């Protein structure tokens, strides 16, 4: 699937940005950072007993971030293969 | 979480003073000695002023942060 | 027990539904009319084919009328203020959407009927634009119905 | 395989540095402490006869919490431990882990690629750089971890917890202790930290001799 | 005018030359601009993440500079950006620094040292209970009770303000004071450079009338304001919050001589007398500039040796004095542009985050990990389209404007010719 | 407590959302149409490629219809004055943002379709500008939703 | 306790913040667009360079949107008259500031696109003016952020 080198360069730079920033976001969520509390998809019931439920939700969002990072890793690999093609 | 205002002030003051005062004398002689020394001194002055303003604005607060009850509940458990 | 003035807004809706749309239609049937006449002097054979914008404008009026009749049938002596406001809003939506659609149809139809005398290939293009204008009135009607039958 | 290099004095030093700071990692990063207390209020039926809590190695104690008795109406109050010392414990454990990884790499190089290591004495040069860096790291981290262990003993002390407990400030309430954590593991960790400190201090001179600067 | 420009300093020399080539052998603003333009840009573009992106882009341009220099194209915008590759590199570095100071990274703080704000002392020493948390939607925090506020954050703004709904309340004051402080200090540095100009050109008349009145006026009126800002920061605390005066009202009263017996008390003992003295010196600095120099020029060039036209000289000096006196005020006001642009950048980044990637992060199901893919791309492109390119361009041009007008008006003339060799 | 007249504003929301947007779209469909009719006399081949401005005006009308129906499907009898005010605000935002976007699309699309007859390379340019106009309406829609679905 | 109409004003503020800003942006996106269409016949290569005014106009709209959202997310049922009128003031500030800034950007860009067509050296000059105009809208936004969070 040959394409213009400019698009491949944009794809690889976006892939690097996504991988780095989403890996950092996943690490920060998994650390249960309070700064990102607003992004955690919790509900009222989660404030019943203790913070363990919110910790689990933090971990779930971190897993989502890592999945996004992996998808962007695949995208960057595709872009690098296209660059090697060109 | 007692952030004493002695280690930060001493450390940053001495660091930026060494960069802005001691730094110029260590710049190797050459065509760019003057511009490099100006860069050193100006960076020291600007960065130290910015950090000093930032730290002093927080010293002696006249009111505390307004935190939602959800984030207050979380912060009680999490933060020190 | 409902306010005696509640029906007022209702009738306004109906009246508006048939006035503004009519006004819009008039503009259409006016502007296109002129264009058609200006075209007929040179290319008479395009008269019938060029009556399309007028028809479009006419359809806009129909929308208005339809909604008006709807409202004009949903009026009752004890019509609640909520339903009266709903009918007024439906009338406003249909009437003013038909007004804007009629203005657009008039302008586009005049321009396209004048052009089709010079470039026949423009005919189809004009038609598309007219539809894109006509649908505007349709949208109003849709919303009107949603408000009127709510 | 230049296994004889392992048997050399510097090989022995590197092996010891490998096994130690693995002992420290196992003793510190694997620690799990437990505290048990009891309270007999003015009304015996409201007594918290058995309260249990558990904490882990990172010593983020301020997160650790438990529902102590209120001694009034049978209610409970949430109480959190005082302060954390992860700044010291994590620092020490990371230092030990880095020492273990570097020692494993150095042992592999000595066994397989000691010729390249000794080439131009540059391998010894980076060895001396790392030796000085690790000596400074151990010097700071051993003291940091010792102070952290002392403050841990103070804070986790059920006596201090009860001292800060507002229950004793009421009438009739008596708060007493039931268990104490195992302090052998952390003392062993600090002892092994000092052992690693002295090991790297000795390695300084050996690397100096190898690099030819002696 | 010949400046012996270098590869690194070419961007800044062209930047300062755009408003007019400096006269023959006058204090060049290029060496000071090399730092104060990236810094005044970072004060507005303060963001760790956007600073990182800008630094990486500028480093890419620098490393591959030879390739693009060889491979020339006609793209005006790309050529302009490339010519300022060093300017952009310095701007990115200083923006990284200021974003660290602002504790901002894509609109999110860091908390690498630990916040000074503990909520537990509210429950322990304060009256709070879980009932109060349940009953109050937003509540607040107070440092008056002992353990809530454990000193200032060692480096940069405390992270808790990111999650505090009182964020803007504090940040507006902090950034307004920062902008005014930096502006006044920059203008004072400009006036000192004007003194250097006068000394080199051997114009003692300007030194004694001109520079000295200018510096006295500026320092007494506006340097005193910086002193008041710093003193209020050091002095008033949470316990004395109730009677903490407003420096805006105090400055206005100083100008109006409206020291009242009611309202906020004095910042310090003897404020009335000292402020009256400062105001008197400030007004006297106006006649000092206006009347004196024309009279001495007339005396020494029309009474001695005997075209000089006294009326036009007096008019010109009056225009210069009016310009400078209104300029001090209008420039101290204009330097609030730093706070305005910084707050705008911060709020645009915040809203972009919470409207784009809050959608992808606020999803319970693991399938959201796929959504975060597409969402993120949009975020990324937005952060490169609105923030990095457009807000960055605005901040760049406004730092430029601050340098051309507010700073260089104090010492720069710019009435020379560029040295165009053969 | 929930006055009898609380629904009125909500109704005036829906109508607005449908009316003003339509007006904007009509303008976008009208002005652009004239331009196409002017351009197509000399460059017939570009007539179909040049209908994009009309499509964008229709999309503005679709934004209006979306918000109008989303409001009309939330008008309960006892709608609180707060919710009715929210619906009125959403309708006004979407409708008037769509009206401004329709003006922008009309001017830009007409100028671009007439210029593209001269310089084809302007086409892409025009499209970009049209997008920058279209997003304006989109912005309104966004806010409208944020208000209506609150 | 609070009047049942207290939420009206704030809502209008939000809508105003979206509407007027959009209008401003629209005018810009129109005027600059016209200018580009006039320029691009002789100097096609400058279309991309000369699209900057439109972008700035778009930025103005964004500011309004921001404030609108910032107000549309803060409207509570028991919104007091104090908060309601604070949000109204913020909305008026941002909306009218964006309107004026959009007018200035449109006029200056329409002049400067043609000027840069004639004299290339004016390009940067045009930009040096546009940003000024743009920040006028920004100033409004700033005051809005001061008000709606007072
Ligand atoms: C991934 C993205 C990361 C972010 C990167 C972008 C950051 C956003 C801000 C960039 C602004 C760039 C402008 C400054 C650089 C030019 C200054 C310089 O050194 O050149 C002297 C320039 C051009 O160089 P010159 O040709 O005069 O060089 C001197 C040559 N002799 C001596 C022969 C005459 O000279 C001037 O005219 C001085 C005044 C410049 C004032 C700048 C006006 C604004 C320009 C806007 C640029 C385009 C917008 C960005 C578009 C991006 C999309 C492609
Ligand atoms: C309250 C906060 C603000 C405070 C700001 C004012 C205080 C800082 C500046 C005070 C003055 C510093 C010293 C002035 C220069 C003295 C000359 C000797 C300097 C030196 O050792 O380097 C020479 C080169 O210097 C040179 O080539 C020139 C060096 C110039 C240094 C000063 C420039 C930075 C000022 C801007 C500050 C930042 C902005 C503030 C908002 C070497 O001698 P040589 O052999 O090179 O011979 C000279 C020419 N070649
Ligand atoms: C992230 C937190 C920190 C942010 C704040 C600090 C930011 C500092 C930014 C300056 C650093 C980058 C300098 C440019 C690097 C590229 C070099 C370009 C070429 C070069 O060597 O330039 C020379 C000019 O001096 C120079 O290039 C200057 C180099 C020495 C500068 C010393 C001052 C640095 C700042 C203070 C110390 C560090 C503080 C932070 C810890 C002369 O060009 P040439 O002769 O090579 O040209 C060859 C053709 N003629
Ligand atoms: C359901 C639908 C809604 C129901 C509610 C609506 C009820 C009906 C009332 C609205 C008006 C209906 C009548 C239509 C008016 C036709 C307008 C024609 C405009 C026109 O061409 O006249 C221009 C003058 O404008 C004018 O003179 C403007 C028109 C005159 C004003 C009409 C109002 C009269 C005042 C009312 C008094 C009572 C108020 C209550 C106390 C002249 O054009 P040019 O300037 O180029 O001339 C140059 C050549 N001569
Ligand atoms: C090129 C650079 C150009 C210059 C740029 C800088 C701007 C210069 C501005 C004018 C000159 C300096 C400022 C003079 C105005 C008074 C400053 C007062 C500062 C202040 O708040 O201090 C408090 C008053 O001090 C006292 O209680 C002591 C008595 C009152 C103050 C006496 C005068 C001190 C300043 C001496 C001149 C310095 C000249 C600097 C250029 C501390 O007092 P507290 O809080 O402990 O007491 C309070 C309960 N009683
Ligand atoms: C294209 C080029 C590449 C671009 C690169 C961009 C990189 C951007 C990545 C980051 C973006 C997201 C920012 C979010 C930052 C918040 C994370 C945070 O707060 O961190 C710290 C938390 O982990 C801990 O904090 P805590 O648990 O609350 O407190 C405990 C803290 N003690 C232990 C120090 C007391
Ligand atoms: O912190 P807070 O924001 O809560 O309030 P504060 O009082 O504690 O701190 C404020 C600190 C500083 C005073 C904040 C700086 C803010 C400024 C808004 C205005 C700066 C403009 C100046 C100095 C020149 C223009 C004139 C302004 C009033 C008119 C004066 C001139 C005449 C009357 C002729
Ligand atoms: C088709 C042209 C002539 C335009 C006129 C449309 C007329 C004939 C039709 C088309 C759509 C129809 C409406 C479709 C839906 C509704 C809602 C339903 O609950 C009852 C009837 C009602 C209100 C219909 C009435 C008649 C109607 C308005
Ligand atoms: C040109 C013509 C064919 C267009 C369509 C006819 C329109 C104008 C009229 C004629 C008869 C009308 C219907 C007659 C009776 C009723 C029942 C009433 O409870 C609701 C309205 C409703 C359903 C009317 C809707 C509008 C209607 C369909
Ligand atoms: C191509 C067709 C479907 C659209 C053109 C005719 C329009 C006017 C007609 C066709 C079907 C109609 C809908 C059919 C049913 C209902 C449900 C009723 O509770 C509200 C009105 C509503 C929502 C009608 C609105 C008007 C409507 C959309
Ligand atoms: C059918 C295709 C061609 C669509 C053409 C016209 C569109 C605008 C019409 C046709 C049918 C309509 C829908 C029919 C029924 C309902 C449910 C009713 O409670 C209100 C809105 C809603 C959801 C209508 C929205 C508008 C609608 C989708
Ligand atoms: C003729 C065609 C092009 C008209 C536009 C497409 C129609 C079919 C679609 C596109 C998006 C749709 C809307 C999307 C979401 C909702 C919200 C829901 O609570 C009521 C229906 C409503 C408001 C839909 C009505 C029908 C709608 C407007
Ligand atoms: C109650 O509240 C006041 C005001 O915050 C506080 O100062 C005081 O210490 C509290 N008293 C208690 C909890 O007894």
């Amino acid at each position: 699937l040959c394409c213009g080198p400019k698009l491949a360069a944009c794809g690889i730079v976006l892939s690097a940005w996504g991988v780095i920033m989403l890996i950092m976001l996943g690490i920060f969520f998994n650390v249960h950072s309070a700064v990102l509390i607003e992004d955690v998809p919790f509900t009222e019931k989660d404030f019943e007993n203790g913070p363990q439920n919110i910790y689990n939700l933090y971990e779930q969002v971190s897993y989502n971030c890592f999945i996004a990072a992996g998808l962007y890793l695949l995208l960057g690999g595709f872009s690098f293969c296209q660059v090697r093609l060109n | 979480t007692a952030h004493s205002f002695a280690l930060p002030v001493i450390i940053f003051t001495t660091f930026w003073g060494l960069i802005g005062i001691a730094g110029p004398w260590f710049v190797p002689k050459g065509p760019n000695r003057g511009v490099i020394i100006t860069m050193l001194v100006a960076t020291a002055v600007c960065c130290y002023l910015f950090w000093l303003i930032a730290i002093l604005a927080q010293l002696n607060p006249l009111f505390g942060p307004q935190l939602k009850n959800e984030t207050i509940w979380y912060v009680r458990f999490l933060w020190e | 027990n409902n306010p005696e003035y509640s029906s007022f807004f209702g009738v306004m809706g109906a009246s508006s539904a048939m006035v503004f749309s009519a006004m819009g239609a008039a503009y259409g049937t006016a502007k296109s009319g002129t264009g058609i006449a200006a075209m007929s002097v040179m290319r008479p054979e395009l008269i019938m084919k060029s009556i399309i914008p007028v028809v479009m404008a006419g359809i806009i009026a129909i929308y208005g009328l339809v909604v008006a009749v709807l409202i004009a049938n949903s009026l009752t002596d004890g019509i609640t203020l909520y339903r009266s406001f709903l009918q007024l809003g439906a009338g406003l939506s249909v009437g003013l959407s038909g007004l804007a659609a009629g203005f657009a149809i008039g302008i586009v139809g005049d321009a396209g009927v004048r052009g089709t005398a010079q470039q026949p290939r423009l005919f189809v293009g004009m038609i598309l634009i007219l539809i894109f204008a006509e649908v505007l009135g349709l949208y109003g009607l849709i919303v009107a119905l949603i408000l009127s039958t709510k | 395989g230049q296994f004889r290099v392992v048997k050399e004095p510097l090989g022995f030093v590197k092996v010891l540095q490998w096994v130690f700071a693995i002992f420290a990692f196992a003793t510190c990063g694997s620690y799990t402490g437990e505290l048990r207390l009891s309270v007999e209020c003015a009304n015996k039926t409201e007594s918290a006869l058995n309260i249990e809590v558990e904490f882990e190695y990172p010593f983020r104690l301020h997160q650790v919490y438990f529902d102590a008795p209120s001694c009034v109406k049978g209610g409970t109050t949430k109480i959190f431990l005082v302060g954390d010392y992860s700044s010291s414990a994590e620092f020490f454990v990371t230092v030990a882990v880095f020492a273990f990884l570097y020692s494993m790499g150095a042992l592999a190089t000595y066994i397989f690629l000691q010729n390249k290591y000794r080439e131009n004495n540059k391998g010894p040069m980076m060895d001396f750089l790392a030796t000085a860096v690790f000596a400074f790291m151990w010097l700071v981290s051993s003291s940091a971890w010792a102070k952290g262990l002392s403050d841990v003993k103070m804070a986790t002390d059920p006596e201090n917890i009860i001292k800060e407990m507002p229950m004793c400030r009421q009438t009739g309430n008596t708060c007493k202790e039931l268990r104490d954590p195992v302090t052998s593991g952390l003392n062993t960790s600090v002892v092994f930290g000092f052992l690693n400190l002295v090991l790297w201090v000795g390695n300084l001179w050996f690397v100096f001799k190898e690099t030819g600067w002696a | 005018t010949y400046n012996k420009t270098n590869k690194f300093t070419h961007g800044f020399q062209n930047i300062v030359d755009a408003y007019g080539i400096g006269t023959y052998r006058e204090i060049n603003p290029a060496p000071y601009t090399v730092i104060t333009f990236p810094f005044l840009f970072a004060v507005m573009f303060g963001d760790f993440g956007h600073g990182i992106l800008m630094t990486l882009f500028a480093v890419w341009m620098v490393l591959r500079e030879s390739r693009i220099l060889s491979q020339k194209n006609e793209n005006e915008m790309f050529s302009m950006v490339f010519s300022g590759r060093y300017i952009i590199l310095l701007m990115g570095l200083f923006s990284i620094y200021t974003g660290l100071i602002y504790n901002d990274c894509f609109s999110k703080s860091l908390n690498i040292f630990g916040s000074s704000w503990s909520v537990r002392p509210m429950f322990t020493i304060g009256n709070w209970t879980e009932e109060t948390l349940l009953g109050s939607s937003v509540l607040q925090l107070n440092p008056a009770i002992p353990g809530v506020f454990g000193g200032p954050y060692p480096f940069g703004i405390d992270p808790i303000w990111n999650i505090a709904t009182n964020k803007l309340t504090f940040l507006n004051s902090f950034k307004m004071k920062m902008s005014v402080i930096l502006g006044i200090i920059h203008m004072l540095f400009g006036v000192s450079l004007s003194l250097f100009n006068h000394i080199y050109f051997k114009k003692p008349l300007n030194i004694y009338f001109g520079f000295i009145p200018e510096i006295i006026f500026m320092s007494s009126l506006f340097g005193y304001l910086v002193i008041l800002i710093f003193y209020k920061w050091t002095a008033y605390d949470a316990h004395s919050s109730r009677n903490a005066p407003s420096l805006l009202i105090h400055f206005i009263n100083m100008f109006l001589f409206s020291y009242p017996e009611s309202g906020n008390a004095m910042l310090y003992s003897g404020q009335k007398g000292i402020q009256c003295f400062l105001i008197v010196v400030a007004m006297l600095c106006v006649p000092w500039m206006l009347l004196f120099k024309p009279l001495i020029l007339r005396h020494q060039y029309l009474r001695k040796k005997h075209v000089f036209d006294f009326g036009d000289t007096m008019v010109h000096q009056a225009i210069h004095t009016i310009e400078y006196c209104l300029g001090c005020i209008s420039n101290t006001a204009s330097y609030l542009r730093l706070w305005a642009l910084s707050l705008a950048h911060a709020q645009l980044s915040e809203v972009l985050w919470t409207m784009v990637i809050h959608i992808g992060l606020h999803v319970r199901s693991l399938a959201g990990g796929l959504g975060l893919f597409f969402i993120f791309a949009a975020f990324a492109t937005l952060t490169v389209a609105i923030l990095l390119i457009m807000e960055g361009l605005s901040a760049f041009l406004h730092a430029l404007r601050l340098h051309w007008v507010e700073f260089q008006n104090k010492f720069y003339t710019g009435t020379g010719f560029k040295f165009l060799p053969f």
